[PDB]
RNA sequence: GAGCAGAGUGGCGCAGGAGCGUGCUGGGCCCAUAACCCAGAGGCGAUGGAUCGAAACCAUCCUCUGCUACCA
RNA sequence: AGCAUG
RNA sequence: CGGUCCUGACGUGCGAAUCGGUCGUCCGACCUGGGUAUAGGGGCGAAAGACUAAUCGAACCAUCUAGUAGCUGGUUCCCUC
RNA sequence: CGACUGUUUAAUUAAAACAAAGCAUCGCGAAGGCCCGCGGCGGGUGUUGACGCGAUGUGAUUUCUGCCCAGUGCUCUGAAUGUCAAAGUGAAGAAAUUCAAUGAAGCGCGGGUAAACGGCGGGAGUAACUAUGACUCUCUUAAGGUAGCCAAAUGCCUCGUCA
RNA sequence: ACGGGCUUGGCGGAAUCAGCGGGGAAAGAAGACCCUGUUGAGCUUGACUCUAGUCUGGCACGGUGAAGAGACAUGAUCGUU
RNA sequence: CUCCGGGGACAGUGCCAGGUGGGGAGUUUGACUGGGGCGGUACACCUGUCAAACGGUAACGCAGGUGUCCUAAGGCGAGCUCAGGGAGGACAGAAACCUCCCGUGGAGCAGAAGGGCAAAAGCUCGCUUGAUCUUGAUUUUCAGUACGAAUACAGACCGUGAAAGCGGGGCCUCACGAUCCUUCUGACCUUUUGGGUUUUAAGCAGGAGGUGUCAGAAAAGUUACCACAGGGAUAACUGGCUUGUGGCGGCCAAGCGUUCAUAGCGACGUCGCUUUUUGAUCCUUCGAUGUCGGCUCUUCCUAUCAUUGUGAAGCAGAAUUCACC
């Protein structure tokens, strides 16, 4: 996405390839924007179970 | 300011000045079923979103003050608005001031 | 904006999956008396790769 | 150059009716030094003004610190 | 419970 | 199959994108004919806002439409006061 | 600089840009997740079932992946005072109407999360030649930039200083 | 406010050929830079006003019984909810 | 007596209601301006000056102020006189309080400035609410429109003083706001429609809620992917006026030059030239005058580095400086 334009993708656009914004998106977002870490309960590196 | 609660001023049922009761005027509650209002109502009511002004850019941050003097003769009982210059700080009753005392 | 590329994938105009190649859908056998019951033996034939 | 922040005990700081931790000095414990305990001394950048009264309010200055000075 | 140094 | 460099030729050209030498790849994510599917705020995109019949940061055709313009251009014989 | 092969603006840019395997998150056990559709017991993934499908970031191999949940997002539990529409209930009134109680999700209140978006200080004194200053004092943050790397395709001063 | 034409001077001689690139503020295209317009479009968000979708409550489809807490027609059966 | 199982009065659907919703739609994103933007408010008001001795008069001119404050700092009446200075008195002093004298305002009058004011317009007392109800006229800005502010009356009802009088806010110049809508106040008020009663609603008059872009739209950005109508009314390059600045050159002569102002320099001052520096301006050019460097090539200037001919040196030679054609 990040590499796309923004009328493209919620993503693209810049002058740097970055998201500029958050990657979790809540569960209920229209079509078109329910992109990225659909609803995540958490992020990152695991640790542990 | 300070005003204090009583006052003898002209009376326009009696026609001669008599002693009033002074208070704060306070603004009444919107009726809901004024003209305006239920015009309005059916206006907003439906589609096309906003359908009058709203106004945002306020500029003053002080508002006149208005007195309720009642007469208080018991068989008049008139009233009145009297309007007096805006001011930021307003009382009923206050303590006079009193020169030549020790600060 | 525009129509995204996940969000055009609903239709399945060239998003749909290729099924000429493939076998037949794999299922189970279908339940009547003789399985519910007793028991049916079967032989198998051949193994394929889908 | 315009806006803006900040000058206060030896050093770093709080803040309308001059102080903190550290430093310094005297005495304690110890053979002695620090640590520890008991006390003490030390001073609002300048000018002018509003105010019964200001380090704090309002102007001008003396420094110092940061932000912009784009487009061809 | 704290107890560095010559 | 493609199109680096000469920023060469040409640049009212042979050509509304061609020519020469030099170049990249050449058993694969390979090249290709026909059939077939996706249609305009839609498709399709190994992603350049690229492509969608010489037209694309929203195709083309007709109509609403003689759209509006505080803005450019023009505005037709004579004499007299 | 990019691992490589590959791809790209037909007609000014073939590249360091895109992709790529590798790596890491996120959702979903089918009345489901993601999505299309004006509409239906509608439709794609799906002739599919977690060694799967869908959404993202980074970009072969080697060696590592430091601290911050305060800010904005995301997500987890609803009983304390909360707030909170419509409908329904009760009462007053001749009735329109008014009042009162009760009261869903959401927002507040409370945890988790940075391979989520992102962030990662200043002022003084100090060693027995000057000079640095390991060390100490202080103000301060959610944390005050760790391992590494450099006048670099990233450094104004700058044509920085030495070779 | 850098004339081929005007003023003052210098001066001037038919018709032509091959080159040339000083000048004709040479040609092309109602400047793409900048500003104005109460003219726009692509895109974004903490702009204003709405909206698909989605979460939740009520009503209808919408039934048959038994137990618990209840308003009910100072303990209790009987029936209204 | 339901084809078998599995759920089940719940999914679900239809209609309302509340959240969420740049996924998507529509639109907006002030003006003045020595180009625009950043800055500022010269956008609504007041004081002195500019302003050229009636009045009026501009610039992002100069120096300042306002969006308030006041139950008295409003209104009467009476009694006093202030700033400061001098001479005295236990603690007491440079500064505490008491006394006398001088004292035209040198004080104060809420605020900026200007004007005005002494048995007062200031200070202290006593009483009070003319800061109240009402119709017109006039002044100021001015179109002789409005708001705001002010003036002179008139009619009630009052305060104060013995009274004459004074007073319907602040000693004067500022201190503020339309239509529509909402809210309060007033009448033995009008309508509420085929008649009547009663709630309700709408009228009439006066206040209030506000538009500071202040005669008063409801309003965030970006475009280096860009479009259109225009502008030389307006910038970037060239040309023009100027010459602060840069460059160059003079006059005077304190001093340097071992003595010696001027061989060569020359401070404190002062007078010019050039457009090969940069500034200021915006006159030409937006229906287009091809922007920086280098290459190539011609010509011109002199403010002369070298060369020819010279004059002067702190010119012995050599070398080097100053000046001339
Ligand atoms: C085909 O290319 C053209 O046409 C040229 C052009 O684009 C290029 C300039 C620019 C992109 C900035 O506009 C242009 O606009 O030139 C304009 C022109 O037309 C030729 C006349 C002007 C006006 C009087 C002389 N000068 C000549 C050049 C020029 C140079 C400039 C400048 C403005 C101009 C203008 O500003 C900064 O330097
Ligand atoms: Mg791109
Ligand atoms: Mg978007
Ligand atoms: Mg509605
Ligand atoms: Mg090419
Ligand atoms: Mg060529
Ligand atoms: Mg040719
Ligand atoms: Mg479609
Ligand atoms: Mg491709
Ligand atoms: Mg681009
Ligand atoms: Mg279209
Ligand atoms: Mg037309
Ligand atoms: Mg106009
Ligand atoms: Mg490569
Ligand atoms: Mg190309
Ligand atoms: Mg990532
Ligand atoms: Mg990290
Ligand atoms: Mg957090
Ligand atoms: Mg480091
Ligand atoms: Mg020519
Ligand atoms: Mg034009
Ligand atoms: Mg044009
Ligand atoms: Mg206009
Ligand atoms: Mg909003
Ligand atoms: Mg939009
Ligand atoms: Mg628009
Ligand atoms: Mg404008
Ligand atoms: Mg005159
Ligand atoms: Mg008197
Ligand atoms: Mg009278
Ligand atoms: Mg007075
Ligand atoms: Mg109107
Ligand atoms: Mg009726
Ligand atoms: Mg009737
Ligand atoms: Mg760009
Ligand atoms: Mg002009
Ligand atoms: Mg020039
Ligand atoms: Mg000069
Ligand atoms: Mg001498
Ligand atoms: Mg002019
Ligand atoms: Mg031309
Ligand atoms: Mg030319
Ligand atoms: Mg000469
Ligand atoms: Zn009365």
């Amino acid at each position: 996405g990040v590499a796309m334009n923004p009328v493209e993708h919620p993503f693209g656009g810049g002058n740097h390839q970055h998201i500029g914004k958050p990657s979790t998106i809540r569960r209920d977002a229209p079509a078109g924007r329910k992109v990225g870490l659909i609803a995540a309960r958490r992020t990152g590196r695991l640790r542990g179970t | 300011v300070n005003v204090p609660k009583t006052r003898r001023t002209f009376c326009k049922k009696c026609g001669k000045h008599q002693p009033h009761k002074v208070t704060q005027y306070k603004k009444g509650k919107d009726s809901l079923y004024a003209q305006g209002k239920r015009r309005y109502d059916r206006k907003q009511s439906g589609y096309g979103g906003q359908t009058k002004p709203i106004f945002r850019k306020k500029a003053k941050t002080t508002k006149k003050i208005v007195l309720r003097l009642e007469c208080v003769e018991p068989n008049c009982r008139s009233k009145r608005m009297l309007a007096i210059k805006r001011c930021k700080h307003f009382e009923l009753g206050g303590d006079k001031k009193r020169k030549g005392q020790v600060i | 904006g525009r129509v995204i590329r996940g969000q055009r994938k609903g239709a399945g105009s060239v998003f749909r999956a290729h099924v000429k190649h493939r076998k037949g859908a794999a299922r189970l056998r279908a339940v009547d008396f003789a399985e519910r019951h007793g028991y049916i033996k079967g032989i198998v034939k051949d193994i394929i790769h889908d």
